[PDB]
């Protein structure tokens, strides 16, 4: 259920008024760590020498309550960008007064405005404060969906609100916080509360907060329409909005007073309980995948590296693609040999990669389920697998499974194969090097002889996710180049982001191959948004067997299908897409006899550096 | 509470303070009324006070026994002075705005007021009903200061951190019309009706800059840089030809004349100084608050 | 209590094998991952193409009970330091299988035996296996207390057991971790799994063990001696050591079969059981101190960083330090003003830090105990603490103090100090920088004024922990000196590791200073073992007044005072002693007018290079 | 005095052509490593079998003379940016080829175009070559002041040369070097070797290249303009350009056969030298600053 919090300006007694907002039913309280009116003079005297207490003490909580329920917000008087030079400097003094009582407290987090449109020195204050020791705070910027100016009564005789649509205008509040995150150098401390006003804008500009840092969404009770009975509700669409934030898992607070003074606070708690509790509840895919949201990993590489007994364990349990193998093979009996020919004609059948054989289990399920006569091989390169399948080849299966411990590429056969069966795909089909190993082993294919699956094809698609750019960031490690984090894909359950264009296909192959395996693919992305570029995530489709096929692509992605996540292909610097401009990215598939790898460049609207040239980051061992 | 706020003297000169505590263990405020001026502020030698639940931005008297304030818990409550003048109780505590309200102005009748809050709004009260009639978004930042026309219910000055005054008049289906200088200087933080033209008053910015406006002819006929910091109040004197006292965050008082000229200063305050009343009784006499908890009376030449 | 395991070579059913040792009462089990007696050959046909399987399945348990119930075990025939190229070879390739193996099955950690002298082969195949992907695997290396070689039966005729002392030589078992885990460069996933046999040798050859990395102590039940009843117990001695090795807090393997055959083999455990049930129950520092231990800190430096509120809050619990601080102001009262002269004599008394207040307090305690009247000035710098002091100064206190918002070396007092009371010592004395802040607060001390405290000293020991080394050494970061992590000091609760000399005194200072703050010591240590010197411990005692004292010399240590741990000053590269030989450490106290920091070498029986030369390393704000 | 060079297509004997240009008074050789008209298979029998050799001996010049004397010339052939895959192929495993044996050489520097918008995957190829280990040898980017599309006679009927001013579009020919240099990472090894044709553009299109990393300025033969006598000259707006390239001290290139046939080639190079040494010599400030150029320097803390 919902992580929510109270906004008060007002604080008499914090003992009471935090025991009050708890049994209202709130998890923390944001409040003033100095009264909010409390102005304060650092320069000229005699208000220089104001007699102290300057705020109420550290003694009236516990450091668990300061540690946990409390967030700090910035007294609302300190205007670091004001335009006297003396506001400036009393501000800049008071903020960091302010910053460094929230540090000594301890505070979870602690809240500052996103008011106009210069806040460089507000931004300048902060950053100096964030390089005053590796201190873990988040700091929360208040940031409203629709600034006040564009939002208010159109009751100025001689200053109207425009009747036309801006639609960079309306998005204004957005460069706001671009602005302000871009000058403290993208800090994994500073997050977004976003603020909701009582009438929402155009989609685009509430799209445009997608792959943002969302902490908190702030909702003042004024934008609660009241029902029948006088229970506080949102619109539809608010609730459309409210629905989307959950998804990113925000903590949800509200901020003014009771409009609804018939009802106890909780009215407005209970709401967004019942909403959260009232949320569709998928999925097949998506509780499977409930804990890899925005997690960057490794791509693994089952060539080069020897896979982990548990990794097998984990992906022998895909039923949907096992279900897809087993009816490949099923359809593919019967096209090849007759009815009359059934008990004549056994079918020489090799697993090419059988690890735990789940796909020799799947070529048994399909020539009984098809009633033909298969003799398996089960060809695995790693030794640790091979003693599970010989295991297994001993006490189940019997001399109808050869298991051939040996890689494919170097595997001299008795006979040649009817059809050979293959599972070496990844999230960019291609990466984990399916065209290579295939290529070494086609040569003990008949020359009628398919292979399962037949085709695979990567596809590309823009997104924009400042979250997952400032994960690749984070990954710099000593004793490597410094940017090498970004030169490299990482397989993510992509979340918080924002795809810019539909996915368009990059490299396909087929199997046999009867004909390099090198490859360059220049895409031109069509973007209908503002938004800013940070890398392009990857998908696949296969053929296993004629209308037989598997999919991460989103548009085809087949139903509860867990077995891969999408690939990330970062950048090292973001792009800047206007509206209307094409992202036109360029990717090569390159190889000597030792590695295979990926570069890739954005060479529209602007030109990106060439991304991991000569394989410098990152290769796929052969 | 050790930070004075409001300083009001009633028609037969008894004194009115708001008073909050802005640091301490507990933020609450509190109303008193000195019926003798020069025992002030102890609170040993008053005549009636009383303790609000959050602390008082602004105060102001409706009429002779009723007190309307703008509280930090984002009410507007109206205290009512007893039939003996000796205990001061709650006739109606709102919480209409959603954030501190910072400024309150009666209007000409004295039966509506019309407050200002941080949370941008502006809302037009009655007093006899205690609703709101008309709530009026039509800035884009905190509303600093909202003046009553002295002599029309439907007119009233405002002015806020979006750097707007706006002229305000209910009768018109727009109310509001923005007035101010030639280009937009610094941000307005006080205003002052001129008590016999009912169609200029003074703007205090927060340059410490006081300037003279004719709505009239929409142009600045002249400023001065009277304080070295923000005017925080400007109050006009009773007299015929009337004073004009500035307050300021530089904690200083200035009086000045016509052409906003200085005639009077004082360095007697050691924090800001935050409200001034003349005395009605004697009109030499001008008595200043501040959140260094004096209470100044100043002789003017 | 204890965690602890069964050692078995001989395990025919693996699940009947694991549900009998859970059921004994074990936590986990050492087992072989291939038939111990099951040779193979990797070169010479035809037992090259021995048909598999090749071992038993990872089917047979769940991966949860590899990754927490088993422990591998190297294959006995496995010898790559064979005299023989063809078993070396063979060996090589084995060892890469098991290890490989174990690796495949995410076995929390796996045995390897140090039997022989020459294990250089053994540590290089390890040392290939460990730089194979990044993999979080424990490697504990069997090593006996005594060499089988020197506990043999004096039964061969021929060739008798020497009935002479060789002091070196009964440390052989040593030397073999030493020379291992030196080849292996200090890999956090190699720890030594002692292995304890019938006749302890020595203490100096148990001493030895001080400061390694022991995650595993072995016990064979033929060293358990029987009692009336029939159960097994330990000797008086062999008690000794499984309390030391309940500290360190090592897991317990039961080895052999069972030789108390009218008893269950929990009888054996139950004894463990027992004795670990049956250990002193310390501590008031102790117990306050579980967690802390051989967990390296950053030194506070509370003059140039605000301390935050929690900081302050746990350092006001430490009554024995406060009662001490009472008890010398208390007894300097009475001193100074005469009984007569009580009434009309107050003291003017300046506690200089004063922080949320508990030696403001003290101070009132002592006056009013004293019967003596005393004006106060709490001077502090953290503005976030003054807000504390004034708050209580208003609420509490009142006008006898005067809460003082200043640098005590800036405040221009109004009357000069009959006593200066500070609380600026570190965990080595001067590393908070208490000379300097007293020097600048000393002019406004009266010409017959005490300071409490008048002195203090730093107390250095040489020690060895190879376990500590480890620790700094992992403390390397990107954008520094590669070996910046060694040129500075480290708060720490000493554990693991072994005290080589008496602690001596370093640097003293006196207060007030009638008479620079720079020092330059030579020390001379006596060491009486074998041993690797890996750094310097330091301590710290203070005369706060006349005999009151405090100290965290463990010797004098004040009891039960959790208020300061010890520093530890590493070294670059561990240095050998000798036993007889002298560790000569060489300490300079070093500043200009912004910083203080210390430099440090080694120079007998080696030279160390000049630790932290001009502060580049860690400097002290000023 | 000016540093300069012969840009040729054509030599016969590299010994004869390389005498005879340092006997015209040149510094250096601008010459391709292979005959440009010389295309090579890599892929497809049976042209992918060619016997050899594929070029002329590195015998033919001692180590010192390939060092100093000789700049490569990327073969006019090779399009790593065609629009036909095969084209593509044989122009990346081509241009590996070319650049491989310019660093067997150990040239100076080598050659290459900029003539169309998109030369994406030619600055891929390039970046692969100049990452197979840390190798000191300089690329000259040959990029025009002036697009030759953009220049072209007004003579095509059903397609005339704009007569309006596209103040972006003069500048296109700035996109194409910025657009290569950053794909290839702002590589130390990646200089402009600037052509300068007939008719300058307006003065923005020019003001363009200061800051970039100018190596070589290429002057053709026929942006000459004839005086009186027979000598080559140049504008007065030619001049002003030379003046400015002297400064940065930039290699002059020059490229075309002699339309001043009644004049040894050094008339060329002779008018360069008079023009050098006709510049205005400064200067108190200059003359003391001689040597500090773009020299990045700490600053100094007296205190
Ligand atoms: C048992 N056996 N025995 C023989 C063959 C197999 C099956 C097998 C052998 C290898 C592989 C497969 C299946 C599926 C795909 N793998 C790789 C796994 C990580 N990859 C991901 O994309 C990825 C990351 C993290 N989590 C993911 N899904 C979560 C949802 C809960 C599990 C997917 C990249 C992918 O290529 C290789
Ligand atoms: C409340 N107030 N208000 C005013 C003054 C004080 C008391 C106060 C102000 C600062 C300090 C003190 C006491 C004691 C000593 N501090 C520093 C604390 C960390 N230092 C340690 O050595 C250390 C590390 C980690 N854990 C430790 N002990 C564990 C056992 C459970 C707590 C000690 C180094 C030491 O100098 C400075
Ligand atoms: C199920 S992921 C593919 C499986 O095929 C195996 N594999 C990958 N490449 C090859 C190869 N070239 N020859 C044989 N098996 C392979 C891997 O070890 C893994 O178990
Ligand atoms: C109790 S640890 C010492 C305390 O004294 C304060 N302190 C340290 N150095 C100084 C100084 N030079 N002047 C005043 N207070 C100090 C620190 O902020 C801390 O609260
Ligand atoms: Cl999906
Ligand atoms: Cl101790
Ligand atoms: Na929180
Ligand atoms: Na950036
Ligand atoms: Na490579
Ligand atoms: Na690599
Ligand atoms: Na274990
Ligand atoms: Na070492
Ligand atoms: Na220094
Ligand atoms: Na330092
Ligand atoms: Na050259």
């Amino acid at each position: 259920r919902v992580s929510s919090g109270r906004d008060l300006n007002c604080v008499p007694e914090i003992a009471d008024t935090l025991g009050a907002v708890a049994k209202q039913g709130f998890d923390f309280l944001c409040m003033p760590v100095f009264h909010p009116r409390f102005k304060r003079e650092f320069i000229q005297e005699p208000a220089k020498n104001r007699p102290g207490p300057q705020t109420r003490s550290d003694l009236l909580l516990s450091g668990r309550d300061w540690n946990t329920l409390i967030v700090g917000k910035l007294s609302p008087w300190i205007r670091p960008d004001s335009k006297v030079e003396k506001i400036r400097r009393n501000s800049e003094a008071a903020m960091l007064q302010e910053l460094n009582f929230g540090a000594y407290l301890g505070l979870p987090a602690f809240l500052l405005p996103l008011n106009q449109e210069d806040n460089t020195n507000l931004a300048r204050v902060l950053t100096n404060h964030i390089h005053t020791g590796h201190h873990s705070s988040m700091f929360w910027m208040r940031v409203p969906l629709v600034a006040p100016e564009d939002l208010r009564d159109d009751i100025i005789e001689n200053a109207p609100t425009t009747h036309t649509e801006e639609y960079s205008g309306e998005e204004k509040t957005w460069m706001w916080w671009h602005n302000f995150r871009t000058l403290c150098d993208y800090s994994k401390r500073i997050a977004v509360a976003l603020e909701i006003g009582a009438d929402l804008p155009s989609n685009h500009v509430i799209d445009r907060w997608l792959g943002e840092p969302i902490k908190a969404a702030i909702l003042p009770t004024s934008i609660f329409l009241t029902n029948k009975k006088g229970f506080p509700v949102l619109s539809k669409m608010h609730q459309r909005l409210i629905f989307r934030l959950l998804k990113l898992e925000v903590q949800f607070i509200i901020t003014g007073t009771n409009h609804h003074s018939e009802k106890e606070f909780c009215s407005y708690l209970q709401y967004l309980e019942y909403l959260s509790q009232n949320r569709p509840p998928p999925n097949a895919y998506e509780l499977f995948a409930k804990g890899y949201e925005d997690y960057l990993q490794s791509p693994l590489q089952p060539l080069m590296d020897n896979l982990e007994s548990q990794t097998y364990e984990v992906f022998e349990k895909d039923p949907i693609k096992y279900s897809q193998y087993q009816q490949a093979i099923y359809k593919c009996l019967l096209d090849r040999v007759p009815e009359e020919e059934k008990d004549t004609n056994v079918q020489v059948l090799m697993v090419l990669g059988a690890g735990r054989g789940p796909l020799v289990n799947a070529s048994l399920r399909a020539a009984k389920q098809a009633d033909r006569r298969i003799k398996l091989y089960a060809v695995e390169k790693n030794p640790n697998a091979v003693v599970t399948l010989e295991n297994w080849q001993f006490e189940e299966w019997g001399s109808q499974v050869t298991v051939v411990s040996s890689d494919m590429r170097e595997w001299v056969a008795p006979e040649k194969a009817d059809i050979i069966v293959s599972e070496l795909l990844g999230s960019f089909a291609d990466n984990e090097l399916s065209p290579e190993c295939l290529d070494g082993a086609q040569h003990f294919l008949k020359d009628d002889g398919v292979s399962i699956p037949g085709e695979y094809t990567s596809f590309l698609a823009p997104i924009s996710s400042s979250k997952l750019y400032n994960e690749v960031r984070a990954c710099r490690e000593k004793d490597r180049d410094p940017e090498a984090q970004f030169e490299m894909p990482y397989v993510v359950r992509l979340h918080n982001f924002h795809q810019l264009s539909a996915p368009q296909p990059c490299f396909t192959f087929s199997h046999p191959n009867r004909d390099d395996n090198n490859r360059y693919c220049t895409l031109e992305f069509p973007v209908e948004v503002n938004t800013v570029l940070h890398g392009f995530a990857g998908y696949f489709e296969t053929v296993l067997y004629q209308d037989i096929t598997l999919s991460i692509r989103p548009e085809t992605h087949s139903p509860g299908m867990f077995s891969w996540f999408p690939i990330l292909f970062p950048i090292k610097q973001p792009i800047t897409v206007r509206e209307g401009q094409t992202i036109c990215v360029r990717f090569w598939r390159c190889s000597n006899s030792k590695k295979v790898w990926y570069e890739w460049a954005v060479t529209a609207p602007v030109c990106s550096a060439i991304h991991n040239p000569t394989g410098r980051s990152y290769t796929i061992g052969l | 509470e050790r930070q004075l706020e409001a300083a009001r003297y009633r028609s037969d000169g008894a004194l009115l303070l708001g008073a909050s505590s802005l640091s301490g263990r507990c933020w609450a405020g509190s109303l008193w009324l000195f019926k003798d001026p020069c025992a002030a502020p102890n609170e040993g030698f008053c005549s009636a006070g009383v303790q609000t639940e959050a602390g008082v931005a602004d105060l102001t008297w409706v009429g002779e026994r009723g007190i309307l304030v703008a509280s930090d818990s984002g009410a507007v409550e109206l205290w009512e002075l007893d039939e003996n003048e000796t205990l001061i109780v709650s006739k109606f505590c709102k919480y209409e705005h959603d954030d501190i309200v910072s400024t309150v102005s009666v209007l000409s009748s004295g039966t509506q007021a019309v407050s200002g809050s941080k949370d941008i709004c502006i809302k037009v009260w009655d007093l006899a009903q205690q609703v709101v009639l008309s709530s009026y978004r039509a800035h884009a930042a905190q509303v600093t200061c909202v003046a009553a026309s002295p002599h029309k219910d439907s007119v009233f000055l405002s002015c806020s951190e979006d750097n707007r005054i706006l002229l305000w008049d209910t009768r018109c289906p727009k109310p509001a019309s923005q007035i101010g200088c030639s280009a937009p200087g610094y941000l307005p933080t006080s205003l002052a009706w001129h008590p016999q033209q009912s169609e200029v008053f003074v703007f205090g910015d927060e340059n410490g800059t006081v300037s003279l406006v004719d709505t009239k002819s929409t142009s600045c006929v002249l400023s001065s840089a009277v304080h070295s910091q923000c005017v925080t109040g400007l109050v006009f004197s009773p007299h015929s030809v009337p004073f004009l006292a500035s307050l300021s965050e530089d904690c200083s008082l200035a009086v000045l004349d016509s052409s906003l000229s200085e005639l009077f200063r004082s360095q007697a305050h050691r924090d800001f100084v935050r409200d001034a009343t003349w005395s009605p009784l004697n009109h030499s006499l001008l008595t200043t608050v501040g959140w260094d908890h004096q209470v100044v009376h100043h002789v003017v030449p």
